[PDB]
């Protein structure tokens, strides 16, 4: 029968509960069943300051970070962490200290919440973190949560001291490898805590103790694979936003490709997705901070990002097949890219064509199968529209024909002129 | 660190060939965890003046640094106050050691030269902290070398796969430190708060990488192996791992799903004689961790796995190892609260009965095919969802198909286990929902588990046949007694339990037409009276028995409340009736036997 | 041309049974090689289980 979760009798049985609560022990199984069974009733009941206008639950919820700081066996920390899963969201206490108690919600996240489940999140006892992570993302899904957790991940990753390093890439780990897909995807500052806590996490796989190198590359293998979509989602996203740390994303991202391969961290919709996002950056004519301590308009720029883009191309195609045609999908996905790689690469005053020349010879030395799909739109582009260049423009044409069919007609007649280039381009 | 990238860049490698060029630097062991290059046999130990002597002394293959430590206290006569203010170490490559690895993995043989060893007084934090550190270097370039192994038989050729990792195992098998090395831990310095969560990660990472390693070893060989004793002792690292970390989840999910890799591997072994090595293990970091859900969840899994690729040799190896472990409060065998308990197997039962889902994704990490299908054409594409009752089918046909052998007898003792337990909580889920499709399930259940308690009976008549410097007689009264002392306690727990229960049963049914349905059958008791008068047949010449339980409860509880208002169940009693008569004739004609009766 | 027909597997059948009660699909060569033969979380327990492992891994050899 329906009794009421927020009636007048259910929050005397609350205060009775209180007072049970803030009364210690000072055996331990006695308080450990003590807590179980108060435990029980609370599952069954939802399915100096001045204290004395403030309603009991987050009081409760304060007694229960007074005392998460005293014991150290996880069973009495599980049973804890249970509760105040029924409090924060079955109970809304969060909720209506989001809705109308603002200050005293800042009062919680500042100095409380953030530390205590950054304190339990463990690499030992890993269902404590099991109930700590949805906590600590129904946390970090607020106003002033992400600056603190912000200067919790500055403090303990760019120490002086190693071991606060070694136990930040731990605890990262644990909160990247239980979180999900979609359940992510609605907040902004969410996205970019976590962006900031993955790109941190790849960051420490270069640090200067190789504890640490060993530690974050052997720990980036035990995550599952839709957990570190969600993450190159996350971190495309704070790509797509933010403008001025452009830099430093693409290098973590090629440390991405080169470490963990299976997962496409590089793929012909994510060139496609960054196409767009490009011509939406360039065709067209905010209040977070820059992540570059995390590491740490129309001509010119945006075309060199466009060309720092071309060489990270060059270094996937160089690196992996890439099997578009072997599925029926990513087709348009690989047409979209030799389209627009025809169209905004085809004017001699660029950075693109000598990156492309010096990046063409190792696609060819290395594939084959898609290097002979696309030679001849090489071809059609090499003179559409300078000494070393020059060595790599020969390197170019002495690695079209070594190992490629390319016999065809009214292609072939142009290197008659090549070799006219020969006493052209040199007279 | 740089070296599992490269071998991962660089072709042209096999097994041999750096073994046979680097026998030639001396340092074998000090790449490749694979080369078995032995250790020293002496070692020699250094003074600080002209008082003592380097001293030489011998080493055997279970030398550790413990007996040096009692040598060098009881030789130089230093107090055990100040014993752990005093440390040994070499003077040449200054290295502290740890007090509990041993010498062997440290020390190979150097060409007709020992290292030299000092006594040496020290402060004890530093000291301390040095070991600490020292350990923490070694065993990361422990975790860099298997780090080179996985990367080594990784993209090998696929026509010289197979002669590697063959040769592989036949190289781990002549070594004496396997796996000894491959599952110990450091276990003095894992409770100081200044090797907390170090060696902790790394142990996580070194157990997670030995795990891989075995799992590409295991792979690739051939599906028909001559697969002797040796598997068990390749299992046994899976096993020590689940008992170090059971708690990591990444551990787990590991173990969870290279044990299912291995199982649909060999499947051969792994549907005769391969699930009874790794369940004893499983089975206890279940029943001990109880207060635990996601190590629960994930053996759950596992098990439910284990049962959609083996149907029932999967159960049969279950009830033959969980049964060792079991305890039960009997007044023969009196069982303690220290192991499985019955309700541990029985909601183990209970969760193979039903679906599992997946939580922590588990299943993408199996290199097979997906989803999983029966791997033998026996049991094939049937509806052979995994009941209760047909647990009990099972036990019933191998106790019956022997029952004087040891299975009939460790079977006996499962079903004294379960038979209560599933009445128990058949009877909370009919106190549950009180409904009238409920009474006719209860009615059924318990029409086919007494059909199935008619065929246990029916088959036993190898036991009604009587018995025949002391240890091999107490043996054999021992495997007289037992199965005839589990049939006895399983009818009477039977009996007294539901019949009652059937006539209120019958009562709530909503249709009190049907009342005593005759759960057991003349020739049943008949049965029953005669294992009994067996039983009783021994009774004054070994005394142990009079007490015991099974005979006890079928004397005080099953006796009284067997009807006799007809007399075709009758010659039960005249039997039973003649032997007390016949015992307590025995005992009064005969005063010495009097004198030592209970 | 000695796999064309249908495979035919043995099984394990008792006459001795009441006949309203079907025996199970065993197979006899699995069947005769098989009848032929809180307190957990401290360090302790793990260590002297480490123990137990590593002597009787060394006794069965």
């Amino acid at each position: 029968i329906t009794m009421g979760l927020e009636h007048s009798l259910s929050k005397d049985i609350i205060s009775i509960i209180n007072n049970v609560f803030q009364a210690p022990w000072g055996l331990c199984q006695s308080s450990i069943l003590c807590y179980q069974l108060a435990c029980e009733l609370l599952e069954r009941l939802a399915p100096k300051f001045c204290y004395q206008q403030l309603p009991v639950t987050l009081r409760l919820i304060y007694t229960i970070f007074q005392e998460m700081a005293k014991f150290e066996e996880p069973d009495i920390l599980f049973n804890m962490l249970n509760c105040l899963k029924i409090l924060c969201l079955h109970g809304e206490c969060l909720y209506i200290a989001r809705k109308d108690h603002p200050q005293f919600l800042a009062y919680i996240q500042d100095h409380m919440l953030i530390a205590s489940l950054w304190r339990v999140v463990k690499s030992e006892f890993s269902q404590l973190s099991s109930l700590a992570v949805p906590l600590l993302l129904h946390a970090l899904s607020l106003p002033h949560g992400a600056d603190i957790f912000w200067t919790i991940i500055n403090g303990n990753f760019n120490s002086k001291d190693w071991k606060m390093r070694f136990e930040a890439v731990e605890k990262v780990a644990v909160i990247c490898r239980f979180l999900d897909i979609h359940s992510v995807t609605k907040n902004h500052l969410l996205k970019y805590s976590l962006a900031h806590a993955f790109c941190c996490f790849l960051t420490a796989v270069e640090d200067v103790n190789p504890a640490v190198a060993t530690r974050a590359g052997l720990l980036l293998d035990t995550i599952k694979r839709p957990a570190l979509q969600g993450l190159c989602l996350c971190l495309d996203f704070q790509f797509d936003t933010v403008v001025k740390d452009r830099p430093t994303i693409l290098s973590k991202l090629l440390l991405l490709h080169f470490l963990k391969q299976d997962i496409p961290a590089l793929s012909w919709e994510f060139f496609v997705n960054r196409f767009e996002t490009l011509s939406l950056e360039a065709q067209l004519h905010k209040s977070v901070r820059s992540l570059r301590d995390s590491v740490k308009e129309d001509a010119g720029i945006d075309h060199q990002t466009v060309h720092q883009l071309i060489t990270v191309l060059m270094k996937f195609m160089a690196k992996d097949e890439s099997s578009a045609e072997s599925d029926i999908s990513s087709a348009k996905a690989f047409n979209t890219v030799k389209r627009h790689l025809y169209v905004l690469l085809g004017m001699r005053l660029s950075t693109c064509f000598n990156a492309f020349i010096a990046g063409i010879a190792q696609v060819m030395d290395y594939n084959i199968n898609l290097g002979k799909h696309l030679l001849p739109l090489v071809v059609q582009v090499l003179k559409y529209c300078k000494p070393h260049i020059r060595q790599m423009w020969l390197k170019a044409l002495l690695v079209i024909l070594y190992k490629y069919p390319y016999r065809d007609c009214d292609i072939s007649k142009i290197l008659l002129h090549l070799i006219h280039i020969t006493v052209n381009t040199l007279n | 660190t740089f070296l599992w990238e490269v071998v991962g860049y660089v072709e042209g490698l096999f097994f041999k060939d750096l073994k046979q060029t680097m026998k030639k630097e001396q340092c074998e062991v000090k790449l490749l965890v694979t080369a078995s290059m032995p250790g020293t046999k002496t070692l020699v130990v250094h003074g600080q003046n002209e008082c003592d002597i380097p001293t030489q002394l011998p080493v055997h293959e279970d030398t550790q640094f413990e007996a040096l430590l009692k040598e060098c206290l009881e030789f130089f006569n230093i107090p055990e106050s100040q014993s752990t203010h005093y440390f040994l170490m070499d003077k040449r490559w200054n290295l502290i050691h740890y007090n509990k690895t041993y010498v062997r993995d440290i020390y190979p043989f150097r060409r007709s030269v020992s290292p030299q060893l000092n006594l040496v007084h020290m402060h004890p934090e530093k000291g301390q902290e040095l070991i600490q550190k020292q350990v923490f270097t070694r065993k990361l370039e422990e975790v860099g070398r298997v780090l080179f192994l996985i990367s080594l038989t990784q993209k090998i050729p696929t026509a010289h796969k197979q002669s590697h990792v063959s040769m592989l195992q036949e190289d781990l098998l002549r070594l004496p430190s396997f796996p000894r090395s491959a599952i110990d831990a450091e276990f003095s310095l894992f409770s100081d708060p200044q090797a907390g969560k170090e060696l902790f990660g790394l142990d996580t990472l070194q157990k997670s990488l030995w795990i891989q390693l075995l799992e590409e070893m295991f792979l690739g060989m051939p599906s028909e192996f001559p697969w002797g004793d040796e598997i068990m002792l390749f299992l046994n690292v899976f096993n020590g791992a689940l008992i170090l970390h059971p708690e990591d989840s990444a551990l787990l999910r590991q173990y969870a799903a290279t044990v299912i890799n291995t199982a649909v591997h060999f499947n051969h072994l792994f549907s005769l004689s391969g699930y009874q090595w790794i369940l004893p293990t499983m089975l206890q970091v279940y029943s001990d961790y109880e207060s635990n859900p996601q190590l629960r969840q994930a053996i759950e899994f596992a098990c439910h796995q284990f049962y959609i690729l083996h149907r029932k040799p999967f159960v049969l190896q279950l009830f033959a190892s969980v049964a060792p472990l079991l305890e039960f409060p009997d007044a023969a065998n009196n069982g303690p609260s220290k192991g499985v308990s019955a309700q541990c197997l029985f909601d183990l039962l209970q969760s193979l009965e039903g679906e599992t889902t997946d939580i922590l994704d588990i299943l993408e990490l199996v290199k097979a095919e997906k989803p999983l299908k029966s791997l033998d054409f026996c049991y094939g594409n049937e509806d052979l969802t995994f009941s209760i009752s047909e647990a009990i089918k099972l036990c019933v046909t191998v106790v019956a198909y022997a029952p004087e052998s040891f299975r009939s007898l460790q079977m006996l003792m499962v079903l004294e286990a379960l038979v209560p337990c599933y009445l128990q909580k058949l009877k909370r889920q009919t106190s549950q929902v009180e409904t009238v499709p409920a009474a006719r399930e209860e009615i059924a259940a318990t029409a086919a588990l007494a059909t199935s308690l008619q065929a246990l009976l029916y088959s036993v008549e190898v036991l009604t046949r009587p018995m025949t410097e002391e240890l091999d007689e107490r043996i054999a009264r021992e495997e007289f007694r037992r199965p005839r002392e589990s049939l006895l306690n399983i009818c009477t727990e039977f009996y007294k339990h539901c019949g009652p229960r059937l006539k209120i049963l019958q009562n709530l049914a909503g249709e009190p037409r049907v009342i005593a349905l005759e759960l057991l059958d003349v020739k049943s008791h008949m049965r029953l009276a005669e294992i009994a008068h067996s039983l009783l047949k021994l009774a004054p010449y070994d005394t142990q028995t009079m007490e015991s339980r099974g005979l006890r409860r079928y004397i005080m509880e099953m006796l009284p409340i067997t009807d006799w208002t007809a007399e075709a169940v009758r010659p039960a009693l005249i039997l039973i009736l003649k032997r007390l008569d016949r015992m307590f004739n025995k005992i009064h004609k005969m005063p010495t036997l009097r004198r030592q009766v209970e | 041309i000695f796999e064309k027909f249908p495979n035919r597997p043995q099984m394990v059948k008792i006459s001795k049974l009441p006949s309203d009660f079907t025996v199970p699909k065993i197979r006899e060569s699995f069947m005769k090689q098989f009848i032929d033969r809180i307190r957990a979380r401290n360090l302790l327990e793990k260590e002297t289980a480490v123990t137990k492992i590593l002597r009787a891994c060394t006794r069965q050899r």
